[PDB]
RNA sequence: CUACAGUCGCGAAACGUACGUCC
RNA sequence: GGACGUACGUUUCGCGACUGUAGA
């Protein structure tokens, strides 16, 4: 929005969405319903509240914006396509992300168990520089405050993954303009 | 060690000397309230007069918990605290414990048995009576059998120093009332059966009650059943073959019962099996050798249909693999016991479809949808907060082991540890301590009273998983029945105390009139000598002239010809009930019958084969008619009392 | 004009002179076998003796059909065929028709009225009674009221020339029996009430009956109801709002009908409406001016909740667009019937959410799924071959008119004629739309599936019980039914007032008349001859005028108030004048001395001064 | 199966799938069940017993094999993608197909009921040559008998359609190898 | 006005299965 | 062995409401 725009916003796909969500026709707004829906049974179903993308990345030019407001507890980060769907995001071999846990602590995971302070970013943006493995969570307005860095071994597709609390109906996440 | 403000408002009418139905929603709050009434009652007495406060406990863990508290508190004041249980009722005189103690915590079942014998002939020796969990005093309870002796002394005209009937409960309850007019009629009927005038509730100290209330939120999640049910199609073909095989020896099998069209794997089919099986036990073929063959074959054809119908309810709620392990467990036990022509045909008919049943059970697309979202709600809370304890309530004990093996061997639930209560992340119990902030009601329909510890609440959930609209709408009206309970209590609390003692005085006289009208004695005993036959083999076991009655509850056999008719077998869990010691278990001593006839116990010095009427058929030797009795009191015959001078 | 061998097998025990239970599942075979028994009974009579064979027809189209065939058959033999219907027996002597004719097809309801008046004092004048559809002779039927005089004459000691009680039918029936030993008792109770011993059935010529049997195959199609009920949420919000503004008139409203927590859109809600409607009619205030406003307001509140719940059942079964048509017809009817402060509140709130209900109705996303598989099975059978004309069985008269807006009101279905599809509510591809060569059965719950499944079990146990009775002896068959007829005869053989009450309306509570002016015409009709009642009512023409043998339904009556328009009764012409025959159901009886009110639904449950009518 | 193979086996899509079919993971077998399937309500749903494919056409090389046995009545043919969804196969203005009707007559439509004899092709094979408009149904082993001629105006997306009797349970089709 | 049939609901009574408690 | 309580389900009896059909 303020710096040099380097990438375009991703879009949700219906081939990795679980049987509990009802993402609409704009493909950037997931929502939880009261009753789950019967979908196909394949190896791409997460059986969780996780959503993956299909936007193919590039050499070094990556940036996307995702709003996690109007959410009780969320988790947004980077995950690989060559991963088991039954596993939890942030517990696999190499998937670093930031999760807002139930104990009101904004924790962060890296392949460790380190925690941040008591902050609460509303509009969190993720800067990615895969040419040298640079990650920085410049969310909003705090003189480009990152406060966390992850090192990734970029040799695989790394579509951004998302997670929200699926046991609370009415919760929704929205992707907005960078 | 220190009382509070809300622990003194409840015991304030109790110290005045009147009966109270104090309802505290805490676990240790009811223990501290009762200690305040017990300490105040003994101090107000002058010299020479002493108190005899009795604390009734309904269960043995409740009896042993309150025995340590009442002994570690009334020890500096010089009071004697004792306890009489079922393992302690023998080897001691019952009259000498009450006259030499004050703080007896004996169970109410011993007091009902003593009132019929003659020891402690009246309740005037006691000065205070505390009924823990007094909401069970509805009909024929051991709490109610003491009140029948109490109300007969008050309204009889021989009233002496009657004691107080205070009771510390946690939920007064409404029952099966629909409106507030019937809900009000239940509380005054409970107050009449307990002789109450005051109902204490925390009204001025609601702030301190909010800290410990254990009030969770409702999280109803209705799911759907499976569409592609291929496990049911293979089982129902075996049930139609066994039903047709049993019709080759009984053409009127459909006429023996009045149930409608039955679906396999339901509760309506299970009632049809018992009604059919009880109808083939009264066959009267005069050959008396072919009769023992048709009745033995129809008993085995109805027992396999009972296990086939029970295995489909397991596949409806639990996993498909654990339903196959229930049939293979039943067929392994029936092979080791005995083998004949009837059981071998049914065994080899199941083995021909065993490989077909084992292939559809190991399919990843045949997962139960009730278990498919139970794993989803168990992996979302543990990702949110990974230090939570949960609890799971199961209705049937045959499903509490199927969901234990489901977690042990699941990659998505590798963090849970089994806590089967038929270092523990889950607790798989059947029927209920204030430490697990998650409640899951897996098809389990008064709500769960998880009020045991004086800790905190911290936020809990009440997920209800079911696959039918009956269990969804039952909890919706249970919140309405619980809402109208507090309204009917507050309406009763704004009355006058002088008219409420007269309002319940007409209910105690009306309920005694029904109790004095239902005094129909026993009929004339049949002096004819009938014989008892087996239920599976229909072999002659004994006659009704060798049956002796021990203590008006148990029936033994006196003659020596019966002693070679059974074979012994050791009990898996022996125990003792006040006159006996369970040592063995008697069975039918035929070739391949192996029917459970009763039990073998030691009464004083001898060993008596105490039998039950649920495994015999009474055939009269004069006419030839056969009848099926289910209880020993319904079998009216010449009941000769036991005499140890003979043998 | 060609009787086959299987038609002659059924008539073999009938010609012997005994009462039979001949049953045939076809239509053409059942009328042709009765002609052979009627021809054989009259030809076998000697000279000087004449037959009086009667044919008890139940309905009027059955009476009209059996009158043309019996006249065209017995015309060369020289027989006197006639017919006595309800629109025929007025001012005609019954004794003259039965003495001048022999092939009388008179209605059995006229014979019950004749047996009480004195004419035809015994049933011995007849010789061959033919009961059409004799399976209705169970309890209190007009067929069962003739047999109460037949069994009284036979068991009375003076049994003379009794006629034959041969009865034609199409199905013996089982009833409410579950086992074979219980289904056996129903059949022998039917032959005991009909005084017969032989049940004639086909046992040698089954190959003729299989050619014409009209027996398709069943096909169960059970589906789940809709879940996204956007129409229900706006309606139930309007009903919960209307119920909240009705609690300000009557404080103790919720404790009147205490059955359970009611749900909208079900039949349990409809029982809650009529119970609370009757509770607001027994109110007694001593001002008599505010009471007339309270019961008028609570009547319009309970009736609007009745019309809202009535349209809710149509939305779950029929299309959503017909549910709004049922509500717009009710509101436009009261728009020209009267206007006060009470109806103006409910009409203005309905027009507020009228565009909200119109928006959701036109979208095909919120559509009932019971019409979806009905549309699926219609375009699948006609795609194979255009020779699959259908018959639809509809129970509710409001539900069959809702389907007429779906045949030509939907662009997918166009090869139908609302002919090509029948909408007969009461009778190769038959569809059972909530009614309980191939058949179908559409439903939304498992109750209709299990109800039809035990009907096929009832047909299996009926045919087994028939052949069990056909191997008994004739001596024990007449002996078994003798113990049944003596048992029912014992049960069959086993106070006015002098006060002065007044009659008040149910919704207006106005003084209409007293009980001293109510007269009795023919023990069923109650009218008022007083002059004060003549100004308390207003007339209104009848939409469908008819008569029943003594009257003329010329006009309906209504309450003469400002906006009441209550259905009080009807206006008839009995002999030479007019009398306002009213009904006790839409009235309230109040005592002058006691003052308490009572609600009665039938005239026989209201014991009062029953003064007979006087022409002077 | 003995000549030069020109095309590959088709695959059913989940965007034009009927609400009564329960096609498995191999996407080449239509099967009708007792209960319908809850799907979305859009303009792509046939609301009939039909199904479409995902293979776009080419110049001249079209051939596939489908098995029409174990079925009471079937109908296999070729239809256009630009087709109204409320219509049934065989009534469109350009749809060459063959219907095995209930009268045991292998009928065919050309938009004009072209009634034929009482032949019963077990496993049918459809030849298509869109370059010159050549259609001939050599089913199995009948010395390449054509038995029908059709001319198409192929200037549109021409995804193949299918049809099966949905009122009889157990009815199923299977696509086999050529 | 009489009569039949179907659905739903309010009560009473009896029985079966399952679970839990105590002697 | 026995006694008691709770929950689900079933078999009846009796009463009431509404809808539909038929007849006078
Ligand atoms: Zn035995
Ligand atoms: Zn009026």
């Amino acid at each position: 929005s303020r710096f040099a725009q380097w990438a375009i916003h991703p879009t949700f796909n219906l081939k990795s969405l679980s049987c509990s969500l009802e993402v609409s026709k704009d493909s950037r707004t997931v929502t939880v319903s009261h009753r789950p829906q019967p979908y196909r049974w394949s190896c791409e179903r997460f059986s969780t509240s996780q959503v993956l993308c299909s936007q193919a990345l590039s050499s070094g030019k990556h940036y996307w914006e995702v709003d996690t407001r109007n959410c009780s507890h969320w988790a947004v980060g980077v995950a690989s396509w060559e991963m088991s769907r039954d596993q939890v995001l942030g517990r696999t071999m190499d998937s670093c992300c930031v999760e807002w846990k139930g104990t009101s602590q904004l924790s962060a995971w890296h392949m460790k168990e380190t925690v941040l302070g008591s902050d609460r970013p509303g509009v969190v943006g993720i800067w990615l520089n895969l040419e040298e493995g640079k990650l920085a969570f410049y969310s909003v307005d705090n003189q480009e405050k990152l406060l966390y860095e992850c090192t990734i071994s970029a040799s695989s597709p790394l579509y951004p993954a998302f997670w929200l609390y699926g046991l609370h109906p009415g919760n929704y996440l929205i992707i907005k303009q960078v | 060690f220190k009382p509070r403000n809300y622990q003194l408002e409840l015991a304030l009418p109790a110290m005045k000397g009147k009966n109270t139905i104090i309802c505290a929603p805490t676990g240790c709050g009811k223990t501290f309230v009762s200690l305040l009434i017990c300490e105040h009652h003994l101090k107000k007495f002058p010299q020479g007069q002493k108190g005899k406060v009795v604390f009734f406990a309904n269960q043995i863990p409740v009896y042993e918990q309150q025995k340590s508290v009442f002994s570690k508190y009334f020890e500096r004041h010089g009071y004697r605290v004792t306890g009489i249980s079922g393992a302690t009722a023998e080897n001691v005189p019952v009259e000498q414990i009450v006259e030499n103690n004050d703080i007896i915590i004996l169970t109410p079942q011993i007091l009902v048995n003593n009132l019929k014998k003659g020891t402690i002939p009246s309740l005037s020796i006691f000065t205070l009576m505390i009924f823990d969990e007094c909401h069970n005093t509805s009909k024929q309870h051991p709490y109610n059998m003491i009140m029948f002796n109490y109300l007969d002394q008050k309204l009889g005209g021989s009233s002496g120093p009657l004691p107080q009937v205070i009771g510390l409960t946690a939920s007064v309850g409404v029952g099966d009332a629909k409106n507030t007019d019937e809900a009000l009629d239940y509380i005054c009927k409970l107050c009449a059966s307990l002789d109450a005038s005051v109902i204490a509730t925390v009204k001025h100290n609601l702030e301190e009650l909010e800290q410990v209330v254990y009030k969770p939120q409702k999280f109803f999640r209705k799911v759907e059943s499976r569409i592609s049910d291929k496990f049911k199609y293979i089982i129902a073909q075996l049930m139609r073959d066994t039903e047709s095989l049993a019709k080759r020896i009984c053409k009127d099998l459909e006429n023996l019962s009045q149930i409608q069209n039955r679906e396999f794997g339901t509760q309506k089919y299970e009632q049809w099996i018992v009604t059919v099986q009880k109808a083939c036990m009264v066959f009267q073929m005069p050959d008396k050798d072919e009769e023992s063959r048709i009745c033995k074959a129809l008993f085995l054809y109805t027992s396999h249909l009972r296990k086939y119908n029970d295995a489909l309810i397991i596949s409806e709620h639990a996993r498909m693999k654990d339903a196959l392990d229930y049939l293979k467990d039943f067929f392994s036990n029936v092979r080791a016991a005995g083998f004949d022509e009837i059981e071998q045909d049914l065994t080899q008919r199941f083995e021909e479809k065993l490989q077909e049943l084992e292939s559809v059970s190991r399919d990843p697309s045949n997962e139960n949808p009730k278990l498919e979202d139970l794993c989803f709600i168990l992996q979302e809370e543990y990702h949110l907060n990974p230090e939570t304890i949960t609890i799971l309530f199961v209705k049937t004990r045959a499903l509490v082991d199927a969901l234990k093996n489901w977690i042990e061997g699941n990659p998505k639930l590798s963090f849970l540890k089994p806590g089967i209560l038929t270092d523990h992340n889950i607790l798989i119990a059947t029927s209920v301590i204030a430490q697990c902030n998650l409640v899951i009601l897996y098809e389990y329909v008064i709500k769960m009273i998880q009020t045991r510890g004086r800790g905190r609440a911290r936020g809990s959930k009440c997920f209800l998983l079911t696959s039918n609209a009956g269990v969804i709408e039952k909890e919706q009206i249970n919140m309405y029945k619980e809402k109208m309970m507090n309204d009917s209590i507050l309406r009763l609390q704004t009355w006058d105390e002088a008219v409420f003692r007269e309002k319940i005085l007409h209910i105690q006289t009306h309920e005694k009139f029904i109790r004095d009208s239902q005094e129909k004695p026993k009929p004339v005993p049949d002096k004819e000598n009938k014989k008892l036959l087996c239920r599976k083999c229909k072999a002659l076991a004994c006659y009704t002239a060798d049956v002796r009655v021990i203590e008006e509850c148990h029936y033994t056999v006196l003659g020596d010809a019966f002693k070679e008719c059974f074979v012994s077998r050791p009990h898996p869990k022996p125990k003792q009930f006040s006159s006996f010691e369970k040592r063995a278990k008697i069975f039918c001593a035929r070739q391949n019958c192996s029917h459970d006839w009763g039990i073998h116990v030691k009464y004083k010095t001898f060993e008596i084969p105490v039998i039950k009427i649920e495994s015999f058929v009474v055939e009269d030797i004069a006419t030839g008619v056969q009848t099926l009795y289910s209880k020993w009191k319904d079998f009216h015959f010449e009941k000769i009392p036991f005499d140890p001078a003979e043998m």
